[PDB]
């Protein structure tokens, strides 16, 4: 069905910038453990918390 | 009168001063000789913290978990 209103329709250069979700998703539940501290570890890369 | 130079204590006596360093070995002594009521009167405690204990005589050496190493397998510490 037609849309009651009208819309702004047109080409528009857009850029695709880095930082993509999957480069961030990051979960943990127990894993590696800092030695001295005995607390979780840093970053997702090291499977930290 | 006393002034702090580095990690030692120096005092002067007067007529043209007499500057000599206060040997820890002495300070300690004095403190050791401070009275019970004298401790207390000053911010201290007869049981848990006498002043005579601000001067180290026996150094407690913390065990490994405090200063843990890091091994790169074997032959590498």
């Amino acid at each position: 069905k037609k849309l009651m209103a009208q819309i702004f329709f047109g080409p528009t250069y857009y850029q695709r910038l880095r930082h993509m979700v999957d480069d961030k998703i990051h979960a943990r539940a127990r894993g590696p453990m800092q030695v001295l501290t005995r607390q979780p570890v840093e970053g997702r890369s090291r499977d930290g918390g | 009168t006393i002034r702090k130079d580095g990690l030692k204590l120096v005092g002067s006596w007067k007529d043209e001063p007499e500057l000599r360093v206060l040997s820890t070995e002495e300070i300690l002594n004095i403190f050791k000789h401070i009275s019970v009521k004298d401790f207390t009167s000053l911010g201290f405690n007869e049981v848990f913290s006498r002043p005579e204990w601000m001067i180290l005589t026996c150094l407690p050496v913390p065990p490994p978990p405090v200063r843990p190493s890091i091994s790169f397998n074997e032959s590498q510490r």
